[PDB]
RNA sequence: AAAUACCACUACUCCUAUUGUUUUUUUACUUAUUCAAUGUGAAGACAUUGUCAGGUGGGGAGUUCCUUUAGUCCCUCGAAAUUUGAGGCUAGAGGAGAAAAGUUACCACA
Protein backbone atom coordinates (compact mmCIF):
# COMPACT_ATOMS: atom_id res chain seq x y z
CA UNK A 1 0.00 0.00 0.00
CA UNK A 2 2.26 2.94 -1.52
CA UNK A 3 1.16 -3.76 -5.68
CA UNK A 4 -1.12 -6.23 -5.50
CA UNK A 5 -5.54 -5.87 -4.45
CA UNK A 6 -5.24 -8.24 -1.87
CA UNK A 7 -6.96 -6.97 0.86
CA UNK A 8 -7.86 -10.26 2.53
CA UNK A 9 -3.57 -10.63 3.14
CA UNK A 10 -3.20 -7.26 4.29
CA UNK A 11 -5.88 -7.85 6.70
CA UNK A 12 -4.58 -10.88 7.95
CA UNK A 13 -1.00 -9.82 8.37
CA UNK A 14 -1.85 -6.45 9.95
CA UNK A 15 -3.68 -8.47 12.40
CA UNK A 16 -1.27 -10.55 12.74
CA UNK A 17 1.68 -7.80 13.28
CA UNK A 18 -0.46 -6.11 15.67
CA UNK A 19 -0.54 -9.31 17.57
CA UNK A 20 2.61 -9.56 17.46
CA UNK A 21 3.35 -5.86 18.97
CA UNK A 22 0.94 -6.51 21.54
CA UNK A 23 2.79 -10.35 22.80
CA UNK A 24 6.08 -8.56 22.47
CA UNK A 25 4.62 -5.43 25.08
CA UNK A 26 3.30 -8.14 27.36
CA UNK A 27 6.79 -9.87 27.28
CA UNK A 28 8.17 -6.38 28.41
CA UNK A 29 5.98 -5.79 31.21
CA UNK A 30 5.98 -9.22 32.81
CA UNK A 31 9.78 -9.57 32.26
CA UNK A 32 11.02 -5.68 33.36
CA UNK A 33 10.94 -6.73 36.76
CA UNK A 34 13.43 -9.66 36.96
CA UNK A 35 17.17 -9.81 37.95
CA UNK A 36 19.44 -11.69 35.28
CA UNK A 37 23.28 -10.76 36.45
CA UNK A 38 25.29 -13.17 34.66
CA UNK A 39 26.49 -15.27 37.74
CA UNK A 40 22.80 -15.72 38.98
CA UNK A 41 20.28 -16.37 36.78
CA UNK A 42 17.17 -18.16 38.83
CA UNK A 43 14.52 -15.86 38.16
CA UNK A 44 15.03 -16.02 34.26
CA UNK A 45 14.95 -20.25 35.11
CA UNK A 46 12.16 -19.51 36.80
CA UNK A 47 10.31 -17.04 34.79
CA UNK A 48 7.41 -18.07 32.99
CA UNK A 49 6.46 -22.16 33.70
CA UNK A 50 3.29 -21.58 35.52
CA UNK A 51 1.83 -19.97 32.41
CA UNK A 52 0.20 -22.19 29.61
CA UNK A 53 -0.11 -21.62 25.74
CA UNK A 54 -3.81 -19.68 26.06
CA UNK A 55 -3.23 -16.64 27.86
CA UNK A 56 -0.62 -15.22 25.71
CA UNK A 57 -2.21 -12.68 22.71
CA UNK A 58 -0.29 -14.71 20.63
CA UNK A 59 -2.06 -18.05 21.87
CA UNK A 60 -5.70 -16.81 21.73
CA UNK A 61 -4.67 -15.56 18.20
CA UNK A 62 -3.52 -18.62 17.20
CA UNK A 63 -5.91 -20.98 18.81
CA UNK B 1 40.51 5.52 6.50
CA UNK B 2 41.92 2.81 7.89
CA UNK B 3 45.10 3.62 6.19
CA UNK B 4 47.83 5.53 7.73
CA UNK B 5 47.97 8.26 5.98
CA UNK B 6 44.45 9.31 5.83
CA UNK B 7 44.20 7.96 9.86
CA UNK B 8 46.57 10.95 10.69
CA UNK B 9 45.21 13.23 7.52
CA UNK B 10 41.45 12.41 9.56
CA UNK B 11 41.30 15.61 11.72
CA UNK B 12 42.21 18.59 8.91
CA UNK B 13 40.87 16.30 5.96
CA UNK B 14 37.58 16.03 7.82
CA UNK B 15 37.03 12.34 6.92
CA UNK B 16 33.80 11.58 8.89
CA UNK B 17 32.42 7.64 8.56
CA UNK B 18 29.30 8.46 11.03
CA UNK B 19 27.52 7.88 7.79
CA UNK B 20 28.83 4.79 6.83
CA UNK B 21 28.64 3.68 10.54
CA UNK B 22 25.12 4.88 10.76
CA UNK B 23 24.41 3.13 7.22
CA UNK B 24 25.44 -0.22 8.50
CA UNK B 25 23.77 0.49 11.91
CA UNK B 26 20.03 1.14 10.18
CA UNK B 27 20.80 -1.74 7.37
CA UNK B 28 21.61 -4.50 10.42
CA UNK B 29 18.00 -5.65 10.06
CA UNK B 30 17.14 -6.10 6.86
CA UNK B 31 20.59 -8.03 6.60
CA UNK B 32 19.62 -10.35 9.07
CA UNK B 33 16.37 -11.08 7.56
CA UNK B 34 17.91 -11.28 4.03
CA UNK B 35 18.22 -14.93 3.09
CA UNK B 36 21.68 -14.91 0.75
CA UNK B 37 24.25 -14.07 3.34
CA UNK B 38 26.36 -17.07 2.28
CA UNK B 39 25.49 -17.24 -0.89
CA UNK B 40 29.09 -17.15 -2.15
CA UNK B 41 44.79 -12.09 0.11
CA UNK B 42 42.11 -9.78 -0.78
CA UNK B 43 41.09 -7.26 1.73
CA UNK B 44 37.81 -5.65 0.04
CA UNK B 45 37.22 -8.23 -2.95
CA UNK B 46 35.00 -10.44 -0.87
CA UNK B 47 32.65 -12.87 -2.41
CA UNK B 48 30.47 -13.70 0.66
CA UNK B 49 28.20 -10.42 2.24
CA UNK B 50 28.89 -11.95 5.96
CA UNK B 51 32.28 -12.04 5.31
CA UNK B 52 32.20 -8.00 3.89
CA UNK B 53 29.76 -7.82 7.73
CA UNK B 54 32.11 -9.31 9.47
CA UNK B 55 35.04 -6.95 8.19
CA UNK B 56 32.24 -4.14 8.77
CA UNK B 57 31.76 -4.61 12.31
CA UNK B 58 35.85 -5.48 13.05
CA UNK B 59 36.62 -2.18 11.33
CA UNK B 60 33.98 -0.21 13.41
CA UNK B 61 33.96 -2.04 16.84
CA UNK B 62 37.33 -3.16 16.59
CA UNK B 63 39.92 -0.34 14.70
CA UNK B 64 43.47 -1.16 14.13
CA UNK B 65 43.96 2.72 15.62
CA UNK B 66 42.27 3.98 18.53
CA UNK B 67 40.82 0.62 19.59
CA UNK B 68 40.58 1.94 23.07
CA UNK B 69 39.17 5.41 22.15
CA UNK B 70 36.12 3.13 20.91
CA UNK B 71 32.19 5.11 22.11
CA UNK B 72 30.75 2.87 24.54
CA UNK B 73 27.48 3.77 23.03
CA UNK B 74 29.02 2.67 19.54
CA UNK B 75 29.91 -0.60 21.03
CA UNK B 76 26.73 -1.22 23.13
CA UNK C 1 6.33 31.91 27.90
CA UNK C 2 7.24 32.29 23.65
CA UNK C 3 9.13 30.54 20.84
CA UNK C 4 12.83 31.96 20.02
CA UNK C 5 13.23 34.35 17.34
CA UNK C 6 15.47 34.11 13.94
CA UNK C 7 17.99 35.90 15.56
CA UNK C 8 17.87 34.20 19.06
CA UNK C 9 17.82 31.09 17.39
CA UNK C 10 20.49 31.91 15.49
CA UNK C 11 22.94 32.89 18.62
CA UNK C 12 21.93 30.15 21.22
CA UNK C 13 22.77 27.57 18.44
CA UNK C 14 25.83 29.18 17.45
CA UNK C 15 26.97 28.66 21.22
CA UNK C 16 25.04 24.72 21.11
CA UNK C 17 27.37 24.21 17.83
CA UNK C 18 30.49 25.85 19.98
CA UNK C 19 30.32 23.10 22.20
CA UNK C 20 28.90 20.35 20.29
CA UNK C 21 29.36 18.49 16.86
CA UNK C 22 25.70 17.29 16.01
CA UNK C 23 22.54 19.41 16.13
CA UNK C 24 20.30 17.82 13.75
CA UNK C 25 20.18 14.89 16.76
CA UNK C 26 18.75 17.52 18.86
CA UNK C 27 16.07 18.96 16.60
CA UNK C 28 15.32 15.28 15.62
CA UNK C 29 11.64 13.81 15.49
CA UNK C 30 10.87 10.97 18.12
CA UNK C 31 9.36 7.51 17.85
CA UNK C 32 5.78 9.18 18.82
CA UNK C 33 5.88 11.81 16.27
CA UNK C 34 6.91 14.36 19.18
CA UNK C 35 10.08 16.80 18.77
CA UNK C 36 12.10 19.04 21.00
CA UNK C 37 12.13 22.69 20.92
CA UNK C 38 13.18 25.94 22.04
CA UNK C 39 11.13 27.91 24.47
CA UNK C 40 11.76 31.70 26.25
CA UNK C 41 10.41 31.93 29.48
CA UNK C 42 11.58 35.72 31.03
CA UNK C 43 15.54 36.03 29.93
CA UNK C 44 15.90 32.32 29.75
CA UNK C 45 15.82 29.68 26.64
CA UNK C 46 14.35 26.18 27.70
CA UNK C 47 14.72 23.11 26.00
CA UNK C 48 11.52 21.63 26.00
CA UNK C 49 9.47 18.74 24.31
CA UNK C 50 6.62 19.78 22.14
CA UNK C 51 4.45 17.83 24.29
CA UNK C 52 5.43 19.14 27.54
CA UNK C 53 5.31 22.66 25.89
CA UNK C 54 1.76 22.31 24.10
CA UNK C 55 0.80 20.76 27.57
CA UNK C 56 2.71 23.86 30.00
CA UNK C 57 0.74 26.63 27.74
CA UNK C 58 -2.02 26.88 30.08
CA UNK C 59 -0.23 27.65 33.26
CA UNK C 60 0.46 31.47 33.30
CA UNK C 61 3.22 33.64 32.13
CA UNK C 62 3.73 35.02 35.57
CA UNK C 63 3.35 31.67 37.38
CA UNK C 64 5.21 29.53 35.03
CA UNK C 65 9.27 29.17 36.53
CA UNK C 66 10.48 26.34 34.59
CA UNK C 67 10.04 24.50 31.79
CA UNK C 68 12.10 21.31 30.35
CA UNK C 69 15.85 22.10 31.04
CA UNK C 70 17.19 25.51 30.96
CA UNK C 71 19.97 25.94 28.59
CA UNK C 72 20.91 29.21 29.69
CA UNK C 73 19.99 33.31 29.81
CA UNK C 74 19.79 35.71 26.95
CA UNK C 75 21.84 38.76 28.37
CA UNK C 76 20.82 42.86 27.94
CA UNK C 77 22.83 43.15 24.98
CA UNK C 78 21.62 40.24 23.18
CA UNK C 79 23.95 37.46 23.44
CA UNK C 80 23.72 34.04 24.96
CA UNK C 81 25.60 32.09 27.87
CA UNK C 82 25.26 28.72 28.51
CA UNK C 83 24.67 27.14 32.39
CA UNK C 84 25.83 24.21 34.49
CA UNK C 85 22.01 23.09 33.93
CA UNK C 86 22.83 23.35 30.05
CA UNK C 87 25.50 20.72 31.14
CA UNK C 88 24.11 17.02 30.09
CA UNK C 89 22.88 18.15 26.51
CA UNK C 90 26.87 18.71 26.21
CA UNK C 91 27.72 16.01 27.40
CA UNK C 92 25.71 13.93 25.16
CA UNK C 93 27.18 15.82 22.45
CA UNK C 94 30.16 17.09 23.26
CA UNK C 95 33.16 17.85 20.74
CA UNK C 96 36.46 18.10 22.99
CA UNK C 97 36.15 16.99 26.34
CA UNK C 98 38.98 16.89 29.05
CA UNK C 99 39.41 14.53 31.82
CA UNK C 100 41.27 15.68 35.11
CA UNK C 101 42.02 14.02 38.56
CA UNK C 102 40.41 13.88 41.74
CA UNK C 103 42.93 16.71 43.01
CA UNK C 104 42.11 18.96 40.06
CA UNK C 105 38.16 18.08 39.83
CA UNK C 106 37.48 19.12 43.18
CA UNK C 107 39.19 22.71 42.47
CA UNK C 108 37.39 22.62 39.63
CA UNK C 109 34.11 21.85 41.59
CA UNK C 110 35.59 24.66 44.27
CA UNK C 111 35.48 27.39 40.79
CA UNK C 112 39.11 27.43 38.95
CA UNK C 113 40.52 26.75 36.32
CA UNK C 114 42.26 23.58 34.69
CA UNK C 115 45.49 22.59 34.82
CA UNK C 116 47.66 20.23 33.42
CA UNK C 117 49.11 19.09 36.56
CA UNK C 118 45.29 17.58 37.15
CA UNK C 119 44.89 17.10 33.79
CA UNK C 120 44.58 12.93 33.18
CA UNK C 121 43.40 12.09 29.70
CA UNK C 122 43.42 14.79 26.92
CA UNK C 123 41.48 14.74 23.29
CA UNK C 124 43.90 14.67 20.53
CA UNK C 125 43.83 17.88 18.38
CA UNK C 126 42.26 20.56 20.10
CA UNK C 127 42.14 23.81 18.59
CA UNK C 128 43.96 26.45 21.30
CA UNK C 129 40.28 27.83 22.28
CA UNK C 130 38.02 25.14 21.35
CA UNK C 131 34.84 23.97 23.66
CA UNK C 132 35.64 21.28 26.48
CA UNK C 133 33.63 19.42 28.71
CA UNK C 134 35.44 18.61 31.83
CA UNK C 135 34.56 15.35 33.00
CA UNK C 136 36.63 13.43 36.38
CA UNK C 137 38.46 10.32 35.90
CA UNK C 138 34.73 8.34 36.24
CA UNK C 139 33.87 9.94 33.51
CA UNK C 140 31.08 11.77 35.39
CA UNK C 141 30.36 15.09 33.53
CA UNK C 142 31.68 17.83 35.88
CA UNK C 143 31.48 21.40 33.74
CA UNK C 144 32.29 22.75 30.52
CA UNK C 145 34.90 25.51 29.63
CA UNK C 146 36.99 26.63 26.78
CA UNK C 147 41.09 26.21 26.92
CA UNK C 148 43.71 28.22 26.66
CA UNK C 149 46.18 26.05 24.22
CA UNK C 150 46.25 23.35 22.02
CA UNK C 151 46.98 19.73 22.99
CA UNK C 152 50.62 20.05 21.80
CA UNK C 153 50.62 23.11 23.93
CA UNK C 154 49.66 21.80 26.87
CA UNK C 155 51.69 18.45 26.49
CA UNK C 156 55.04 20.65 26.11
CA UNK C 157 53.17 23.31 29.00
CA UNK C 158 54.70 24.22 32.76
CA UNK C 159 52.89 21.56 34.95
CA UNK C 160 51.86 24.37 36.70
CA UNK C 161 50.07 26.45 33.88
CA UNK C 162 46.93 27.11 33.12
CA UNK C 163 44.89 24.93 29.62
CA UNK C 164 41.36 25.51 30.05
CA UNK C 165 38.93 28.27 31.91
CA UNK C 166 36.16 27.86 33.39
CA UNK C 167 32.84 28.82 32.68
CA UNK C 168 30.61 26.52 34.67
CA UNK C 169 30.78 23.83 37.62
CA UNK C 170 28.43 22.09 39.58
CA UNK C 171 28.95 23.84 42.62
CA UNK C 172 26.20 26.81 41.19
CA UNK C 173 23.81 23.85 42.73
CA UNK C 174 24.77 24.93 45.92
CA UNK C 175 24.89 28.23 45.24
CA UNK C 176 21.32 28.43 43.91
CA UNK C 177 20.35 26.38 47.48
CA UNK D 1 35.15 52.28 18.61
CA UNK D 2 31.38 52.63 18.75
CA UNK D 3 28.97 50.64 17.63
CA UNK D 4 26.59 50.90 14.27
CA UNK D 5 23.73 49.76 16.12
CA UNK D 6 24.35 52.66 18.86
CA UNK D 7 25.12 55.11 16.33
CA UNK D 8 21.74 56.70 14.33
CA UNK D 9 23.22 55.16 10.96
CA UNK D 10 20.63 54.99 8.29
CA UNK D 11 20.70 51.15 6.30
CA UNK D 12 22.37 51.63 3.06
CA UNK D 13 21.28 49.57 0.00
CA UNK D 14 23.83 47.62 -2.04
CA UNK D 15 23.79 44.55 -3.91
CA UNK D 16 22.46 43.07 -0.61
CA UNK D 17 18.87 44.69 -0.22
CA UNK D 18 18.33 46.73 2.64
CA UNK D 19 14.79 45.39 2.23
CA UNK D 20 11.59 46.82 4.14
CA UNK D 21 12.90 48.26 7.03
CA UNK D 22 11.52 49.00 10.36
CA UNK D 23 10.92 52.52 11.78
CA UNK D 24 12.80 53.36 14.48
CA UNK D 25 11.61 52.91 18.02
CA UNK D 26 8.35 51.04 17.09
CA UNK D 27 7.11 47.53 16.86
CA UNK D 28 9.63 45.43 15.32
CA UNK D 29 6.71 42.21 14.47
CA UNK D 30 8.25 39.10 15.90
CA UNK D 31 8.73 36.15 13.66
CA UNK D 32 8.72 32.78 15.33
CA UNK D 33 11.10 30.19 14.09
CA UNK D 34 9.36 27.21 15.83
CA UNK D 35 9.60 24.95 12.59
CA UNK D 36 11.34 21.45 12.22
CA UNK D 37 12.36 22.86 8.80
CA UNK D 38 13.45 26.29 10.28
CA UNK D 39 15.57 24.74 12.71
CA UNK D 40 16.95 23.08 9.82
CA UNK D 41 17.85 26.00 7.77
CA UNK D 42 19.40 27.89 10.72
CA UNK D 43 21.16 25.05 11.77
CA UNK D 44 23.64 23.93 8.48
CA UNK D 45 24.41 27.75 8.45
CA UNK D 46 25.56 27.63 11.46
CA UNK D 47 27.41 24.47 11.05
CA UNK D 48 28.30 25.89 7.46
CA UNK D 49 30.18 28.92 9.05
CA UNK D 50 31.30 26.17 12.18
CA UNK D 51 33.28 23.94 10.00
CA UNK D 52 34.53 26.52 7.48
CA UNK D 53 37.62 25.52 5.00
CA UNK D 54 37.61 22.40 3.32
CA UNK D 55 40.14 21.16 1.01
CA UNK D 56 37.46 19.01 -1.20
CA UNK D 57 35.30 20.76 -4.06
CA UNK D 58 32.83 17.80 -3.76
CA UNK D 59 32.69 18.33 0.24
CA UNK D 60 31.93 21.89 -0.08
CA UNK D 61 29.65 21.57 -3.14
CA UNK D 62 27.40 19.54 -0.64
CA UNK D 63 27.64 21.59 2.00
CA UNK D 64 25.82 24.30 -0.03
CA UNK D 65 23.87 21.81 -0.94
CA UNK D 66 22.51 21.06 2.01
CA UNK D 67 21.95 24.71 2.76
CA UNK D 68 20.22 25.29 -0.21
CA UNK D 69 17.84 21.62 0.09
CA UNK D 70 17.14 23.46 3.95
CA UNK D 71 16.10 26.65 1.92
CA UNK D 72 13.66 24.74 -0.66
CA UNK D 73 11.86 22.55 2.21
CA UNK D 74 11.76 25.66 4.26
CA UNK D 75 10.07 27.69 1.30
CA UNK D 76 7.84 24.68 0.11
CA UNK D 77 6.20 24.15 3.75
CA UNK D 78 5.52 28.16 3.75
CA UNK D 79 3.52 28.20 0.72
CA UNK D 80 1.98 25.49 1.50
CA UNK D 81 1.11 27.31 4.61
CA UNK D 82 0.02 30.04 2.81
CA UNK D 83 -2.34 27.77 0.74
CA UNK D 84 -4.05 25.98 3.15
CA UNK D 85 -4.85 29.07 5.03
CA UNK D 86 -6.10 30.88 2.11
CA UNK D 87 -8.42 28.03 0.82
CA UNK D 88 -9.56 26.52 3.72
C1' A E 1 -17.11 11.92 75.21
C1' A E 2 -20.38 8.12 75.76
C1' A E 3 -22.51 2.56 80.75
C1' U E 4 -24.40 -1.72 80.41
C1' A E 5 -31.10 -4.51 83.50
C1' C E 6 -36.16 -3.47 80.19
C1' C E 7 -37.82 -2.47 75.44
C1' A E 8 -38.43 1.07 70.79
C1' C E 9 -36.26 3.62 66.21
C1' U E 10 -32.96 4.11 61.90
C1' A E 11 -27.36 4.29 60.38
C1' C E 12 -23.63 2.44 57.93
C1' U E 13 -20.35 -2.04 56.41
C1' C E 14 -20.19 -7.19 54.24
C1' C E 15 -23.05 -11.22 51.65
C1' U E 16 -27.63 -14.03 49.19
C1' A E 17 -32.00 -14.38 45.94
C1' U E 18 -35.23 -12.32 41.70
C1' U E 19 -40.73 -10.39 40.91
C1' G E 20 -36.74 -4.94 37.81
C1' U E 21 -33.51 -0.09 36.32
C1' U E 22 -29.29 2.45 34.70
C1' U E 23 -23.81 3.58 33.74
C1' U E 24 -18.76 1.64 32.49
C1' U E 25 -14.97 -2.11 30.25
C1' U E 26 -13.77 -6.10 26.67
C1' U E 27 -15.18 -8.84 22.46
C1' A E 28 -18.26 -9.86 17.92
C1' C E 29 -21.20 -7.95 13.31
C1' U E 30 -22.48 -3.81 9.99
C1' U E 31 -26.60 0.19 9.24
C1' A E 32 -23.42 5.72 11.92
C1' U E 33 -18.92 7.44 9.94
C1' U E 34 -14.00 7.55 6.90
C1' C E 35 -11.25 6.29 1.92
C1' A E 36 -10.81 4.93 -3.73
C1' A E 37 -13.59 4.94 -8.81
C1' U E 38 -17.39 5.36 -12.56
C1' G E 39 -20.26 6.10 -18.66
C1' U E 40 -19.10 -0.84 -7.02
C1' G E 41 -15.04 -2.42 -2.76
C1' A E 42 -12.00 -1.49 2.32
C1' A E 43 -11.83 0.05 7.41
C1' G E 44 -15.04 0.53 11.38
C1' A E 45 -19.34 2.18 16.39
C1' C E 46 -12.77 3.73 17.19
C1' A E 47 -11.22 7.84 14.63
C1' U E 48 -12.64 12.28 12.26
C1' U E 49 -16.21 16.23 13.21
C1' G E 50 -19.54 19.55 15.92
C1' U E 51 -21.82 22.49 20.49
C1' C E 52 -21.06 24.49 25.40
C1' A E 53 -18.03 25.44 29.99
C1' G E 54 -13.24 26.92 31.01
C1' G E 55 -6.97 27.78 31.22
C1' U E 56 -2.90 30.30 28.58
C1' G E 57 -2.28 33.65 25.03
C1' G E 58 5.65 38.21 24.53
C1' G E 59 1.58 36.06 18.32
C1' G E 60 -3.03 38.67 15.05
C1' A E 61 -7.18 42.81 14.91
C1' G E 62 -9.42 47.28 17.55
C1' U E 63 -9.64 51.55 21.53
C1' U E 64 -7.92 55.07 25.32
C1' C E 65 -8.11 40.72 38.71
C1' C E 66 -6.45 39.68 43.03
C1' U E 67 -3.69 41.78 48.24
C1' U E 68 -3.61 45.15 52.68
C1' U E 69 -5.79 48.86 55.89
C1' A E 70 -10.44 50.66 59.49
C1' G E 71 -15.67 50.18 60.06
C1' U E 72 -21.50 48.17 60.57
C1' C E 73 -20.90 42.81 63.43
C1' C E 74 -24.59 44.23 56.80
C1' C E 75 -24.89 39.38 52.74
C1' U E 76 -23.17 34.52 50.15
C1' C E 77 -20.11 30.01 49.98
C1' G E 78 -17.03 26.23 52.96
C1' A E 79 -16.05 23.93 57.70
C1' A E 80 -17.16 22.57 63.09
C1' A E 81 -21.11 22.36 66.00
C1' U E 82 -21.92 25.78 70.75
C1' U E 83 -17.27 28.76 66.38
C1' U E 84 -13.95 29.85 61.99
C1' G E 85 -11.85 30.67 56.77
C1' A E 86 -12.67 32.84 51.75
C1' G E 87 -15.33 36.20 49.18
C1' G E 88 -19.45 40.81 49.17
C1' C E 89 -19.92 46.96 50.74
C1' U E 90 -17.84 51.97 52.12
C1' A E 91 -12.47 54.73 50.51
C1' G E 92 -6.71 54.98 50.84
C1' A E 93 -2.64 52.03 49.43
C1' G E 94 0.40 47.87 44.90
C1' G E 95 0.89 45.65 40.48
C1' A E 96 1.43 54.96 24.48
C1' G E 97 2.76 49.55 26.46
C1' A E 98 6.97 43.76 23.34
C1' A E 99 10.20 48.82 20.84
C1' A E 100 12.44 48.84 25.11
C1' A E 101 12.87 51.65 29.87
C1' G E 102 14.32 52.37 35.03
C1' U E 103 17.73 50.68 39.10
C1' U E 104 22.24 48.89 42.27
C1' A E 105 27.70 51.95 48.25
C1' C E 106 27.86 44.62 43.65
C1' C E 107 31.64 42.24 39.49
C1' A E 108 35.10 42.73 35.07
C1' C E 109 37.51 45.98 31.59
C1' A E 110 38.72 51.08 30.24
Amino acid sequence: RKGNKNAKLGSSLVVLVQKLEMNAKFIEERRAKVDFAPKDRAQVDAFLKDLEWEKTPLGAYVV
Amino acid sequence: LEGQDAHNARSDLHLDLSFFITNLYRSLLSLSLNPDLELGNNKINLQTTTVLLLRCLTSVLLPPWNIRSVPPIRLA
Amino acid sequence: MRPLTDQEMKIVLDKLANYMTDLKSLIAPLEDGDRYVFRMQKDRVYYVKLSIANIATCVARDKLLSLGTCLGKMTKSGKFRLHITALPILAQNARYKIWVKDNGAQPFLYGSNIVKAHVGRWTEDCPEHSGCVVYNMADIPLGFGVTARSTAEARRLDPTGIVCFRQADCGEYLRDE
Amino acid sequence: VYSEKELGIPQLNTVTPVGVTKPKGKKKGKVFVDDRESMNTILAMVEAEKQGQIESKIMRARQLEEIREARRIEAEKKEAERKALLEN
